[PDB]
């Protein structure tokens, strides 16, 4: 129950419960999401109807999103209605109804609707497989809810019990006086959560190499590689991600997406080429992925890497700062591939 | 919330916070899509392409500088990202572009590598970006022949027959002093910036002035891009609304807030306090919708956009938004009033304050060169808590209540009923 | 009349122990007089459907119950065709005779309630 | 479909008269409806052929 | 023009013209597919109208295949009439008007239903996968047609001109009098096609081992193996697939379906495990894929596996016949396999 | 919807008075008609106070 802050002169705060309950945790597939998406519905004392007329009265919203390791609830609002804010994010975690026509009328239909926009979206597609090769199990579990396993109203509920604990879960408010904030957490129903334990584990994830899938579809045609990074050396892939997606490299207009997750054990580099023919996209890969096996670097972006991982303010608790003063070349042993669109024109592992 | 502006020779604004981590400089002119010609329509957008050209976005990158720039109706921005350390940097890479540069970016290899992006750029938002296609043609009618009815990114037409001397016309025209504020965003001082300008002299076209033109008008008109091969009807519908600095530019924002935007997938925004969503949730008349109330310098518009796949209803939906709108001049409620003062207090701080320099770099530039001066986040709440409902009473009775109005739209729309009928429903019948 | 109004009187009634042991047995003699249960039907399969809020609480009631009511309707309507009653033995018998779908009532009766109350609020500076 | 359900007089006759779908319980308190649709025409066919000889 | 025969006391004779032209020489994804779709459709002298009440005064119908290799247009009917029906598929392969709306009216809603019912069996769904990654591009190209890649009125045209032509097909006639058959034939437009090449490759082609492919589904969960077999290795194979099938084996109850896909270049040999709940057939082929690689024979199906290979008298022209009558003895080397169904629930190569 | 769409009787009226879709370029000969139906009820009116007085 680490209880986080930083005041300022502004007029918006903004209040947020980070909790390790994204898919990662899963432990029936896509139970994350329906939890998200359960959210905000209604608690034992308050309804969703009157929740959301009150905070509207007030001058504030609510939102919960799902990471592959967090599930998010934030809270915009304006400044002086601090413990509102604070004991609404409390009712939710400790007390929400769970009643079996909510998930029926509400619940499911706004999880089909997630499923459908992301399964029309070629480099998710892709992103998903990426990560379901790589690690083969853990953070390769499925982001979205699909019906491939049941999951009735009671495994939703299971998953909150574990979950939604004062020893799996961290405050954080933007914009607020700690000593308020801390106060209100205490003076709230937060401390009356039956703190269970932190399923953060910090050994490595058993991740694979030389993997590849190839999925079918109808519209743009995408290759993708997947590379598993350790927990010390994501620092040189950052800027290696800056460099593909900037001036500085040659082969920038040649990719369409690249970037490094980080999480709390590792990380995962991705790279997207994305376009309307097949032909195009492997080129333009194969282009990449002979002139990679070429390696260099030289760290000529060393301040372009820094500068664009500072204007991230919402992520002012970030791993390690200064670890890119350090190491300057780059080469590329083994990865992941997958092809997704025109998959009889589309490049193989081998002739990469 | 400290908006410090002084003048020199040049008029340098700067709006300094602290914890920042980041700090963006830049330039902004009074001038944008709405100074152009029907023929040289894109110029704006083409010289933002160059700016941010793989060679000048190359040479920043290097320093461990980035690039952004935003071209609108009335006004042109060009800035440059930085830590908070290289706030000189940033004022080398402005002045080298702008000056030194100002020939080296129009090369005849340059100029044409860019134009062949723009080409495929404009293109594409034309054949994809349906609603905001529908809204920029919203203000191509609703401002015909006149300069709010040319589009930002400029016409397939207009851009393909532009060529270099057009830039430097534009440039040596538009680009000078007098419509210009140099800004400073991010956590640097006024007094630190405005050091390192005045120290390198040089005016480069001093005491010139841009051209004059003819004052914007509204016309009550419409246009219709029916393409049935579309899954959707797309349409935006719209009055005279109100420009920046006019007595009732929060009136307006405020009478938007009321009937607000709208998803009909996420569960929460269907239980909103909009009598409206009574009425059109029955039987699922739209799949979102959205309010505004835009101003620029000489005119604004007032209305909403949607989308819908109901596309056998459109006359009910149409009919039930602009119904619920007459009540803004006859029995709008205490309450409604209220629940907007807070949403708007909400959304004009998240859009005044966020965690982007940029943003407010373009804000504070495009604000000081319209007024003078910026309007403090707290002076604006004053005058929003001061509205009655008197007062939205007495502006929809001017600007809503039996007024002509601008349609558009694209996609499935043969139910969209005649410009009359819509007209109608601009009021209703009474003793 | 609404059915959270009907259960407020109803449950005053039934907690006084003035008035408990006074009309509950007419109540009960009423039940029979009534003869509803002769005709295999339960006294919540009897409530008039044709309006929102039985029409949202008959789509909550779970499936199970759900094809049961609908084989009792058809069932009852049968036999009234016939002119007869159901043998003695298909009766329903008053320990089966519950309030299924009440729940269901009353729950969305204090949902309509509430929205009807958020929607006229006023506010006071 | 069958020609009673595509003409245009004759579905009129085909969803009032031959497909309506009853309920298949009611009882003779229901046949009072028709009983008064005749009623009304025995008063307008005897009141026109006496109209032909009234002053 | 291979022209074979062979004469009965019968009633009904079943010409058949089977051509070189499956999926495995598709140019284009489905090409195969939309062409045997295509089949007595509109000719130029006879419309597929007339055509169909024409036959039924005589006594006789037609039917177009599609196998991974074939396209055989059979025709069964009425003894004398054997001109009639030689004639109409001789007037089917030489000249079929092709109609732009005979496409979007008859062949593309023909075709979307084919590829709509076997988009729903599980094992089928396997099979495909199976063939895609051990082939990787011969025999493992997309058996059916789905849009992933265009494909016009007259890429169906060009590749009717290929597949269509005397030195790719061979006519077959099942009770019919090979004297009269053969003089029809040539009496026939058969002997106008423009006789060009034949693309059956003798050389073996390259498969590939060790490879492994998942696919989430909705409905019964499917595990399978595949084995690429040899030009002569393919007699044990077979008897291993009746092995299987049988009584005799213990593990037959374990096991949905098992067979051997004889063609002319090698073969390839699947096996099926099909279930309800993803946990019985985790189990099912844990145990099969143990069994086999301690495996053991000793051929006691030698006269099942022969006798089971003779009932089927459509196939009176089958590759070897004593080849069964010497080896006894399986193994179990590198083979292929394909998680269907409930995924996250399924075994994955590694633990097989 | 529209009470004018929703209503048995007011949807009648809709569907032939009001949201009836007419080809753009009709002329005003297909202003007879509207006139045939105005002739009719001129007759019927007229009539009905005459026969009071008629023998
Ligand atoms: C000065 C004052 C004068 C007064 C003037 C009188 C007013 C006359 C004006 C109106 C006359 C025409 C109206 C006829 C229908 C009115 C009756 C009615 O609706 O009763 C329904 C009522 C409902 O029946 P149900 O529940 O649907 O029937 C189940 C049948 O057994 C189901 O069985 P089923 O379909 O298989 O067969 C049914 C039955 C059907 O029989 C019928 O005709 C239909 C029902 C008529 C019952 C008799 C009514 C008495 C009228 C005189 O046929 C029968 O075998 C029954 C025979 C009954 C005897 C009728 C009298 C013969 C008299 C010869 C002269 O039938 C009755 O039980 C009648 C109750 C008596 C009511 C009288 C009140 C009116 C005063
Ligand atoms: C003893 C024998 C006695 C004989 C008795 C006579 C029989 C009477 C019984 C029926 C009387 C009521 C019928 C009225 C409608 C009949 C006319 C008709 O359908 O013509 C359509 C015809 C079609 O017009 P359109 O193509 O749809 O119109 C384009 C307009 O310019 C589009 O323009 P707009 O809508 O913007 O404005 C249109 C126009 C609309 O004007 C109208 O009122 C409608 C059309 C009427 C034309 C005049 C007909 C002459 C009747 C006497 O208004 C005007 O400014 C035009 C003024 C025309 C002069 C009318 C005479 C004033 C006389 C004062 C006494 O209008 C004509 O061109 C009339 C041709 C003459 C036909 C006469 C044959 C009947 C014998
Ligand atoms: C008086 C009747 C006048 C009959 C109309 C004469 C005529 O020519 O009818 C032609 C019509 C064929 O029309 P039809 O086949 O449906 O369409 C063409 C191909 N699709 O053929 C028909 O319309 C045949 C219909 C014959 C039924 C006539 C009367 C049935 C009586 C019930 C009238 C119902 C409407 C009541 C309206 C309200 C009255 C107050
Ligand atoms: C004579 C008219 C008598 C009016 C009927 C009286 C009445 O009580 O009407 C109640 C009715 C409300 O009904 P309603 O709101 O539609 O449904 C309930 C909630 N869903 O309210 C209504 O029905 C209001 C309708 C008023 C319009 C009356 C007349 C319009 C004239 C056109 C008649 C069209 C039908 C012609 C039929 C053929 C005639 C030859
Ligand atoms: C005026 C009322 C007097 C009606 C006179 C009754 C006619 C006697 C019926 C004779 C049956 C003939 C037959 O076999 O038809 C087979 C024919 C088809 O038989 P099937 O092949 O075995 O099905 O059935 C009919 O169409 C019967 C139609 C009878 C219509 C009588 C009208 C009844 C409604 C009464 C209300 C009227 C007032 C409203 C104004
Ligand atoms: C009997 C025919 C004589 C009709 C007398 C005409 C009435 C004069 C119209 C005055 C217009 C009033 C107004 O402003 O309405 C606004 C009102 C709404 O206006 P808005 O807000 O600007 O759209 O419009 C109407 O409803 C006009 C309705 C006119 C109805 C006249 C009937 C015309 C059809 C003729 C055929 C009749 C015979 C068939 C049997
Ligand atoms: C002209 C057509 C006509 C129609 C239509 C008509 N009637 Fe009559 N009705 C007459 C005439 C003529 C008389 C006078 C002759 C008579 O006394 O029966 C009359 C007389 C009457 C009488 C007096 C009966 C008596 O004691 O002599 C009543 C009551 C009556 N009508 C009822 C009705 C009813 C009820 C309807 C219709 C539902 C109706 N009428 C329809 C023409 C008509
Ligand atoms: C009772 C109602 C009544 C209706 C309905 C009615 N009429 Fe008449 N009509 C009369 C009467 C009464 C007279 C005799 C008085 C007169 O001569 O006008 C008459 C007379 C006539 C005449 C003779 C006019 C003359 O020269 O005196 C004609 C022609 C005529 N009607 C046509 C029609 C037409 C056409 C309609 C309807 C479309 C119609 N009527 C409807 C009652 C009616
Ligand atoms: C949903 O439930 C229903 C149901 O819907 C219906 C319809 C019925 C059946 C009953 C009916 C349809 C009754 C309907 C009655 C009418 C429509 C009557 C209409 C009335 C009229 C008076 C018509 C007008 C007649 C004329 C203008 C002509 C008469 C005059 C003539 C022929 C003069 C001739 C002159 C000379 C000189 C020869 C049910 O039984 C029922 O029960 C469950
Ligand atoms: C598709 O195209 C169309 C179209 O469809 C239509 C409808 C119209 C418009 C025209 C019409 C709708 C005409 C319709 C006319 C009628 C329905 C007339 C019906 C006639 C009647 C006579 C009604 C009967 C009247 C009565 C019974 C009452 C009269 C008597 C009274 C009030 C006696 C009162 C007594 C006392 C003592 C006070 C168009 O112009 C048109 O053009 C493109």
């Amino acid at each position: 129950l680490t209880v986080s802050a930083r005041d300022a002169p502004t007029k918006i705060s903004t209040l947020a419960v980070k909790v390790h309950g994204g898919s990662r945790y899963a432990t029936k597939d896509g139970v994350a999401h329906l939890l998200n998406r359960f959210n905000f519905q209604n608690t034992n004392t308050r309804s969703a109807l009157k929740l959301v007329r009150e905070s509207e009265l007030l001058g504030g919203t609510f939102k919960s999103t799902l990471d592959r390791e967090y599930i998010t609830l934030k809270a915009t609002f304006l400044k002086d209605d601090l413990p509102y804010y604070v004991n609404a994010l409390a009712d939710v975690l400790y007390k929400t109804a769970f009643k079996p026509h909510e998930l029926t009328e509400s619940v499911l239909p706004a999880a089909r609707y997630d499923y459908a926009v992301a399964e029309q979206c070629p480099v998710k597609s892709a992103e998903d497989q990426l990560y379901a090769i790589t690690f083969r199990k853990g953070l390769g579990n499925p982001l979205l809810y699909d019906g491939v396993e049941r999951v009735s109203l009671q495994d939703i509920k299971d998953f909150a019990d574990k979950v939604y604990t004062k020893e799996n879960l961290e405050v954080s408010g933007e914009n607020v006086v700690e000593a308020d904030l801390k106060r209100f957490v205490d003076e709230s129903l937060l401390s009356t959560l039956p703190a269970g334990k932190s399923l953060v584990s910090k050994s490595e994830p058993k991740f694979f190499l030389g993997e590849e899938n190839r999925v079918r579809f109808i519209g743009d045609s995408v290759a993708a590689i997947g590379i598993p990074v350790n927990k010390a050396s994501l620092a040189q892939y950052e800027v290696l991600a800056n460099y593909l997606t900037s001036a500085l490299s040659e082969l920038s207009g040649l990719i369409s997406s690249a970037k490094l997750d980080k999480f709390t054990d590792g990380g995962l580099f991705t790279l997207f080429v994305r376009d309307q023919d097949s032909a195009v996209v492997s080129s333009n890969i194969k282009k990449i992925v002979a002139d990679l096996k070429k390696g260099k670097d030289l760290s000529p972006a060393i301040n372009y890497t820094k500068l664009k991982n500072a204007v991230q303010n919402e992520s002012v608790s970030s791993p390690i700062e200064l670890n890119f003063d350090a190491v300057k070349d780059f080469k590329l042993g083994k990865f992941n591939y997958v092809a997704v669109g025109d998959v009889s024109n589309l490049p193989y592992l081998d002739e990469l | 919330a400290e908006v410090t502006q002084l003048s020199n020779g040049i008029v340098v604004a700067t709006e300094h916070n602290p914890s920042a981590h980041t700090a963006s400089v830049g330039v902004v002119f009074g001038s944008g899509a709405a100074n152009e010609n029907p023929y040289n329509n894109g110029v704006s957008n083409l010289w933002k392409n160059i700016f941010l050209s793989k060679e000048n976005s190359a040479v920043a990158a290097k320093e461990g500088l980035a690039l952004s720039s935003n071209i609108s109706r009335d006004f042109q921005s060009y800035i440059v990202s930085s830590l908070p350390g290289s706030t000189d940097k940033s004022l080398d890479f402005l002045n080298q572009s702008f000056i030194q540069q100002k020939a080296n970016l129009l090369s005849s290899s340059n100029f044409e590598a860019t134009k062949k992006s723009v080409l495929k750029q404009v293109q594409d938002f034309e054949d994809n970006d349906h609603p905001n296609r529908v809204l920029e043609h919203l203000h191509s009618t609703a401002f015909q022949n006149t300069p709010l009815s040319l589009p930002t990114r400029g016409t397939l037409e207009s851009l393909e027959n532009l060529v270099v001397a057009d830039l430097e016309s534009f440039a040596n025209n538009h680009f000078l002093n007098s419509n210009a504020v140099v800004v400073g965003t991010g956590n640097i001082k006024h007094e630190d910036l405005v050091n390192s300008i005045e120290s390198k002299n040089l005016s480069l076209q001093t005491g010139t002035k841009p051209v004059l033109k003819k004052k914007a008008a509204f016309l009550g008109s419409e246009v219709r891009l029916r393409d049935d091969t579309l899954p959707k009807a797309w349409i935006s519908l719209a009055v005279e609304g109100e420009p920046v600095n006019s007595p009732n530019y929060f009136v307006a924002k405020l009478a938007a807030q009321i009937f607000g935007s709208y998803n009909a997938f996420e569960p929460a925004s269907r239980l909103q306090g909009i009598k409206l969503l009574d009425n059109i949730q029955e039987y699922q008349l739209c799949d979102n919708f959205n309010h505004f109330s835009l101003s620029y310098k000489d005119s604004g518009l007032w209305g909403f956009s949607t989308a819908t796949r109901n596309v056998t209803m459109i006359d009910d939906l149409i009919h039930f938004t602009l119904k619920q709108w007459n009540r803004l001049t006859i029995s709008v409620t205490d309450t409604e009033v209220e629940r907007a003062k807070s949403l708007l207090k909400l959304q004009l701080g998240q859009l005044y304050e966020s965690g982007n320099p940029v943003n407010d770099a373009n804000l504070l530039g495009a604000e000081v060169l319209i007024k003078g001066s910026k309007l403090s986040l707290g002076e604006a709440f004053k005058k929003i808590d001061a509205i009655t409902v008197k007062d939205v009473k007495a502006w929809a009775g001017k600007r809503l209540w039996d007024q002509d109005i601008a349609i558009a739209g694209t996609g499935q729309i043969e139910g969209l009923l005649d410009y009359m009928r819509i007209r109608s429903d601009m009021s209703m019948m009474r003793w | 009349q609404s059915f959270t109004s009907i259960a407020r009187i109803g449950d005053y009634i039934l907690k006084s122990p003035v008035l408990s042991k006074l009309c509950v047995p007419v109540a009960n003699q009423f039940i029979n007089l009534a003869g509803y249960k002769k005709l295999g039907l339960k006294f919540d399969d009897l409530i008039a459907e044709e309006n929102p809020i039985m029409q949202t609480a008959l789509r909550r009631l779970p499936e199970d119950e759900s094809y049961a009511r609908a084989y009792r309707i058809i069932r009852a309507h049968q036999t009234e065709l016939t002119h007869h009653l159901l043998p003695r033995n298909e009766w329903i018998k008053a320990q089966e005779d519950v309030p299924y779908l009440l729940p269901y009532i009353l729950e969305a009766e204090a949902a309509a309630k509430e929205k009807d109350e958020l929607d006229n609020i006023e506010v006071s500076k | 479909m069958a020609f009673r359900k595509s003409n245009v007089y004759l579905s009129l006759v085909n969803s009032y008269i031959i497909d309506s779908p009853q309920p298949s319980s009611i009882n003779y308190w229901w046949n009072m409806g028709s009983l008064l649709g005749l009623c009304l025409v025995i008063q307008i066919v005897t009141g026109i052929f006496m109209a032909m000889h009234y002053s």
